[PDB]
């Protein structure tokens, strides 16, 4: 949604669109900047690890149960 | 307590327009918004028409009166357009806002905005488009297709549709005006076991029943309707007054001698002819048996419209007295009906001598399909009598607009003046009736008028905006016109309106 | 936050731009700076008034910075980036408040000027001379300020335009270099006005108080000296160690004999007039007269320095102190043809003939006012100005405020055609470049309204009917509110400076959009 709204294009029927797409066949595209439409991701040169996106969840998953873990009374001296 | 003359005057009449324009927009369109209007009695009405909504709302400001008034004298002598031609006005007046503080003299934009109506006025007319029997062979491929196009604005029933084609062509008899004020209609309430039907004559609502009401007979061979505003129930007759109470023999005595002058006056009444009395107060209990007996007709509890109706169509008289009658004054039938269907009575006036109103009953067996669904057979009928009457037609919607104005901005480019600038908003102006009517559906106009823009350029056809599709395609295909009069009427009263609102400088007040 | 501070950013630049509108042009007022001290400076000059301007806004200070790096490399065109640059954000701001994205109008505005240019790349002229630099009756009338005299002005083009176009330069081996520009002028006062002389060869000081030479005969060549030998001490190069109060009597003697054999070395060939500034003694020039050898005083710096710098025979590559023993070579001979000293204008000047490598003409004025020197250096200045920037490159275009009209609406037509997301953008970059011509018609005191419009009305026929390129391309006028055509008696102006002003007025722009807020994260 943030890309589609940072692309200049109406974010929610993107967002409707894609899964649509994703309910029907599965692995079909994305969105792209260069061009500015929906267009498969094969044909451009552009990938990245796995890592950057589990090592992110897991971290972020922690943090949330880490704040969320702590609470009662902040007390100080 | 202060006070100005010029340019903080024009000022304040534009605010003051720009508020009366901004009260009523979103009412445009087919599908517009709804408005719930009170006063101080503590009864509130919903509408959506935009003339209900200016009738029903005072301004105490000169120009905002004025424009008020331009738009009802608009609607009383035509019939539509009048939100439009407010909505151009208050965009002739924002467009022209910033053109006066500038120091510039209004008095050089009125020709500039007189050439720019005429040649608006000149254009239409050499690019309109007439049609009346002249091809489609005989006029049943004319009237189907009429009836095509009636059925094509609303997705509804096929059977619905005949029959409102049916209803719009069996009432073109004697009628020679331009609206349907005349005949008029009447929504009825109930269920049937079909779905509509029709007849020639005055229909009724629900009768009260009492003992006995089967013994006058259904069906008549030469009825007449009696036109008496008096009525003979409990209350206006009596049997008992001001006498001496003192044994039995009294109260005989004065009910003979008051039956005495009943029956003269009941015999008198009827020696005329008339014997189908129609009572606007409801019958009593011994007033039916009395009619019984002497094998006459009664009735009770009737509308006003009824009797309006009854009175136009079997040709009646206004009679204002009750006793010394003739037998000119009456009305004469021909076949009187009295047919029940489900959980009331209804009656049929088959047989009138002037063929002026017909009764087109629309009961489907419900309590909310009766009001609503109400709009779409108006609509339908109003685009019918339109088709009929006038003979000058054009593509409807935003497809004769954006001509016009692409036309302006190139002929204004061959003018060395002042008035390049003036034509040029003028052009631009023009523009607000298709993004109007695309920011009432919920759309993006923004995305329909860059691409309106884009076929216009070169095109010049009749490439209009939908609503269901929500694309950009030929209206002239998609059986939607309207006539070539209303628009030049309209224009014109606009520019009128945006000149006489330029011409006032200042104002006038007097104390005493 | 977000729509108000880019608001802010936005009358802040336009507030800044209000102040430098009422000074393009020739014809505008003057303005007041004052350093809060308690001095003033009165200038009319617009990089002056934004080179000495405080500020403190970072969009206002990041604009100064790019017109500072835009005037560091080009000359003019310094001023209406500014205004374009806020015409294009007070257009854009709208836009923007109309629900767009600024990345949509960013890229609509790259587009107008990408079809600007390439408009612009394919209208310009090829010839570089027109029946001699545009009939040589209209290129220096426009040039030259005429308000004493204006009925004898054709002589005076046809004098400027020959000495511009008689004398010409080559030096880079690749284009010809511009001829000279540091002319020798010569006031004069009680002469006749209705006529004028050209003559060939530069002439020197006027020698005063020394005029004791016998011209009669015809040298050839001459030559040149920086010192000058003296008994005592008066100039550089005496030595201060050696003390002798007696030899101070019989040390110009020595010197004469030890230079005798170098006058006797320079009297072979052709060689005898010799050129020696002030301080030296008459019994030299006596002693030496016996024998043809003499010497014209009444020489300074300036004169030494257009000597080395035209003929090129430099004196330090051999001479450098006072040491006269150095050796005889040909770089400190002035190798010349003819100098002869004849009667002009009353006067004794040193004429030579036929100078190698350049040939100066000597522009002698009349009895006028003190203001005749300025009156033809300004338009010689800008002939030579046109005559070397339109050499090297022919891209060159007519009038001065004829160009935007064409240009908005072939803008106007491309977004016409286009039909896409990115059309309002094309209009508003289109419609912001009328402000040149409605600027100079304000400043005129003439009505802009009516000029532009037909001006635009002017130009449209020329596009809507195509009948020529050359013709039909008319503008404003500064005498008076009328068109004139800007073709047969108009002024050029280098195209690549107007597009470098709008490829940087754009990148301002753009840069400017680009922010979006300004507070501390
Ligand atoms: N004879 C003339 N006719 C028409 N316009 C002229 C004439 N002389 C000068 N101008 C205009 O005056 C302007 C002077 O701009 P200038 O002050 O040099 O800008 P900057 O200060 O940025 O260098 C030019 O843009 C030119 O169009």
């Amino acid at each position: 949604s943030t890309l589609a709204e940072n692309a200049g294009l109406n974010p929610i029927s993107t967002v409707t669109e894609l899964r649509n797409r994703h309910a029907q066949g599965e692995k079909t595209a994305g969105i792209n900047v260069r061009k500015g439409g929906i267009s498969n991701i094969l044909e451009e040169l552009v990938v990245q690890p796995l890592l950057v996106s589990v090592s992110a969840l897991t971290l972020a998953t922690e943090t949330v149960r880490s704040i969320l873990k702590i609470d009662d009374v902040v007390n100080t001296r | 307590t202060d006070s100005s003359q010029g340019i903080p005057q024009l000022v304040s009449n534009i605010s003051a327009c720009q508020v009366i324009a901004e009260a009523v927009r979103t009412t445009l369109g087919p599908r517009g918004m709804d408005k719930l209007i009170v006063d101080g009695r503590g009864k509130a009405t919903i509408s959506n028409d935009g003339a209900t909504i200016l009738k029903l709302l005072d301004v105490v400001h000169p120009a905002a009166k004025t424009l008020v008034d331009i738009a009802k004298s608009q609607d009383a002598e035509v019939g539509d357009g009048t939100t439009s031609v407010t909505l151009l006005a208050a965009e002739f007046l924002k467009q022209v806002k910033p053109y006066v503080e500038e120091g510039l003299h209004p008095q050089i934009i009125i020709r500039a905005f007189r050439t720019a109506t005429q040649l608006a006025v000149n254009k239409i007319k050499e690019i309109a488009v007439t049609v009346k029997k002249a091809d489609k062979v005989e006029q049943r491929k004319l009237l189907e297709k009429c009836a095509m196009t009636a059925l094509s604005s609303k997705l509804i029933s096929q059977q619905k549709a005949f029959f409102a084609k049916m209803v719009v062509d069996a009432v073109m008899m004697l009628d020679d005006l331009l609206q349907l004020k005349m005949i008029g209609i009447k929504k009825v309430q109930g269920g049937a076991l079909e779905d509509s039907q029709l007849v020639a004559g005055v229909a009724f609502k629900k009768t009260f029943s009492y003992a006995g009401f089967e013994m006058q007979p259904k069906k008549y061979h030469n009825p007449k309707i009696a036109l008496l505003n008096v009525e003979l129930e409990l209350k206006a007759e009596k049997d008992n007054a001001e006498i001496r109470v003192h044994t039995v023999e009294d109260y005989q005595a004065i009910v003979d001698a008051e039956w005495n002058i009943l029956y003269d006056k009941l015999e008198k009444i009827h020696h005329s002819g008339a014997k189908v009395v129609l009572s606007k107060l409801p019958i009593g209990d011994v007033a039916t048996q009395y009619f019984a007996d002497r094998d006459m007709f009664c009735a009770g509890r009737v509308p006003e419209e009824d009797l309006k109706r009854t009175m136009m169509a079997c040709g009646g008289s206004i009679q204002t007295s009750v006793n010394a009658l003739s037998a000119d004054v009456l009305g004469r039938c021909q076949v009187f009906e009295e047919t029940q269907i489900g959980g009331e009575r209804y009656n049929f006036f088959t047989g009138c001598p002037k063929a002026k109103t017909c009764t087109f009953i629309l009961r489907g067996g419900a309590e909310q399909f009766m009001e609503e669904t109400e709009r779409s057979l108006h609509d339908a009928i109003m685009i019918v009598r339109r088709a009929i009457k006038n003979d000058s037609v054009v593509a409807g919607g935003g497809a004769i607009e954006m001509e016009l104005s692409k036309y302006l901005r190139d002929y204004s480019r061959t003018i060395p003046g002042k008035q390049q600038l003036l034509i040029g908003a003028y052009a631009k102006a023009l523009e607000i009736i298709p993004r109007q009517l695309c920011d009432n559906a919920g759309f993006d106009a923004t995305n329909i008028l860059n691409k309106l823009r884009a076929r216009h350029a070169q095109g010049g056809t009749w490439y209009g905006v939908d609503i269901n599709n929500e694309d950009i395609a030929d209206n002239f295909e998609a059986f939607v016109w309207e006539p070539a009069m209303v628009r030049i009427n309209a224009l014109t009263a606009a520019s009128e309106a945006a000149c006489l609102i330029v011409s006032v400088d200042e104002t006038i007040k007097n104390p005493r | 936050t977000g729509e108000t501070i880019r608001s802010q950013n936005v009358m802040a630049a336009a507030s800044i731009a209000n102040i430098v509108k009422s000074s393009l042009g020739p014809v505008g007022l003057d303005k007041m700076l004052v350093d809060d001290i308690g001095d003033v400076t009165i200038t009319n000059d617009g990089a002056t008034i934004l080179k000495l301007l405080e500020v403190e806004h970072p969009a206002a200070k990041v604009l100064c910075e790019l017109a500072d790096l835009q005037d560091k490399e080009v000359g003019d065109g310094t001023t209406s980036v500014v205004i374009i640059a806020a015409e294009l954000l007070k257009n854009a701001d709208e836009l923007v408040k109309q629900k767009i994205h600024p990345t949509s109008v960013i890229s609509g505005y790259r587009l107008a000027c990408k079809e600007a240019v390439r408009y612009i790349n394919e209208n310009l002229i090829v010839n570089t001379d027109e029946l001699g630099r545009d009939c040589l009756i209209n290129a220096a009338k426009t040039s030259m300020s005429s308000k004493i005299i204006g009925i004898n002005g054709d002589f005076f083009a046809n004098m400027v335009v020959d000495a511009v176009l008689a004398i010409k330069y080559t030096d880079i081996r690749g284009q010809p270099r511009y001829p000279v520009n540091s002319v020798n002028i010569l006031k004069a006062h009680g002469r006749s006005q209705m006529e004028s002389m050209l003559i060939s060869g530069y002439a020197l000081n006027c020698v005063v108080g020394s005029q004791g030479m016998p011209k009669r005969i015809v040298n050839a060549k001459i030559a040149c000296l920086d010192f000058s030998l003296q008994k005592t001490k008066m100039k550089l190069g005496v030595q201060v160690v050696i003390t002798d109060p007696e030899k101070l009597d019989q040390i110009r003697q020595r010197e004469s004999d030890i230079t005798k054999e170098r006058i006797q070395k320079i009297l072979a060939t052709g060689a005898n007039v010799i050129l020696t500034t002030g301080g030296i003694d008459d019994m030299c020039l006596k002693y030496f007269v016996e024998a043809g050898a003499m010497a014209v005083r009444r020489v300074l710096k300036r004169d030494l320095k257009r000597i080395a710098k035209a003929s090129g025979a430099t004196i330090l590559s051999t001479l450098a102190n006072l040491e006269g023993e150095e050796t005889f070579e040909a770089a400190m001979l002035g190798q010349a043809e003819e100098v002869v000293q004849e009667r002009i204008c009353d006067d004794e000047l040193i004429l030579i003939k036929n100078t190698k490598a350049r040939t100066s003409a000597s522009i002698i004025l009349r009895g006028a006012n003190d203001f005749m020197c300025d009156e033809m250096e300004r338009s010689l200045h800008d002939a030579l100005c046109v005559v070397k920037r339109v050499l090297e490159s022919k891209s060159v275009v007519p009038g001065g405020g004829a160009v935007e009209a064409a240009l908005s609406i072939y803008l106007e037509n491309y977004a016409t055609s286009m039909g896409s997301r990115e059309q309002l953008a094309i209009a508003e970059f289109a419609r912001s470049l009328l402000v040149i011509p409605n600027t100079l018609a304000v400043n005129a005191a003439q009505d802009s309204t009516d000029l532009v419009a037909k001006l635009r009305a002017f130009h449209n026929e020329a596009q809507v009917n195509p009948e020529r390129k050359n013709l039909k391309w008319i503008g404003l006028d500064l005498s008076n509110g009328k068109p004139r055509d800007n073709k047969q008696a108009g002024v050029f102006e280098p195209t690549i400076v107007k597009v470098k002003s709008l490829k940087f007025a754009t990148e301002a722009a753009i840069t400017i959009l680009r922010i979006d807020d300004l507070i501390k994260l």
